[PDB]
């Protein structure tokens, strides 16, 4: 739950540099109709943006106090039931992927058949 | 009887050809989904 | 600490030069307003990165629980976009079969 | 011989044509079927 958080905060990250970079070419698309479309574009942009920081925010802030252990400590160099049901999941989903090799290969097969007999109908 | 004959053949292959682009577009959807998954 | 409030400062100032009340100038002044923040953005990845890692090696549990519901929801996924060829592919031999 | 042709393209690849006829009693490619009528037309 603090993982998913911590994954959360850096997508976060990403799309506020995104949308400062968004803001950025929107400005420079301005050119002096459609100018009161661009400015309430801006307008909810910025807006979303604001959120945005505030989610961070609000992350950092539940994340921040959940170190006692230092990191270059955990390197390795030189010198109970989850695993169980993990592997049913791993295994339907490997048998799920098989399957849907077979469905693949034969839609491929049909669509080289017509394409084959098509070309040359002429 | 000529008129006839080629405007079925010419519906037969419009069919054909709409089907091909349709399939394509679904079997372009299905190599990504699966491409990407750790199995 | 709280490295967030610096980051919306050098935010902030990127845009200091327009919210005001020939080009030499501006330029330096967006240069070193943008590598201030791009250097702070990669400084808190830096942090979350640190963080992970010494949660992921302390408790795995959490981990396993992300990955359950990864696979549930990708499942998910498969399940509905094969139900839409199937039902498109009924569909077109319906449409195929009226000649 | 009377109505096979065998013929060997790669080192492991045997095609074979084959006339079927049924007043003469006593895992096939529709695609080459179907293109050679065309060809001969």
């Amino acid at each position: 739950n603090t993982a998913s958080l911590c994954r959360i905060g850096q997508e976060t990250v990403q799309d506020i540099v995104y949308r400062t970079m968004e803001i950025f070419q929107l400005l420079r698309n301005m050119q002096l109709g459609t100018y009161q479309d661009r400015l309430t574009k801006l307008q909810d942009n910025l807006r979303q943006l604001s959120v945005l920081f505030r989610k961070l925010r609000l992350v950092y802030d539940k994340c921040n106090e959940n170190d006692p252990i230092p990191v270059e400590q955990l390197i390795p160099y030189v010198e109970s039931e989850e695993r169980r049901e993990i592997a049913e999941v791993n295994k339907k989903l490997k048998q799920k992927n098989q399957q849907l090799k077979q469905i693949m290969d034969q839609l491929r097969n049909l669509i080289w058949d017509i394409n084959a007999m098509l070309a040359m109908r002429n | 009887r000529n008129q006839q004959l080629r405007t079925l053949q010419e519906e037969c292959d419009r069919k054909l050809i709409t089907l091909r682009d349709e399939i394509s577009i679904d079997l372009y959807e299905l190599e990504e989904e699966y491409y990407s998954s750790s199995s | 600490s709280t490295l967030v409030d610096e980051l919306e400062s050098s935010f902030e100032a990127c845009f200091a030069s327009l919210v005001s009340q020939d080009q030499e100038e501006i330029r330096t002044g967006v240069d070193q307003c943008i590598q201030k923040f791009l250097d702070i953005a990669r400084q808190t990845e830096c942090f979350f990165l640190q963080k992970r890692l010494q949660l992921s090696v302390q408790k795995p549990e959490q981990v396993i629980k992300e990955d359950v519901s990864e696979l549930r929801n990708e499942l998910q996924r498969k399940d509905a976009l094969v139900q839409k060829h199937l039902t498109k592919l009924r569909h077109w031999q319906q449409v195929l079969e009226d000649i | 011989v009377k109505n096979q042709i065998i013929s060997q393209p790669f080192p492991s690849l045997q095609l074979s044509i084959s006339l079927c006829h049924s007043s003469n009693d006593k895992d096939h490619l529709y695609v080459l079927e179907h293109n050679l009528h065309l060809l001969i037309r």
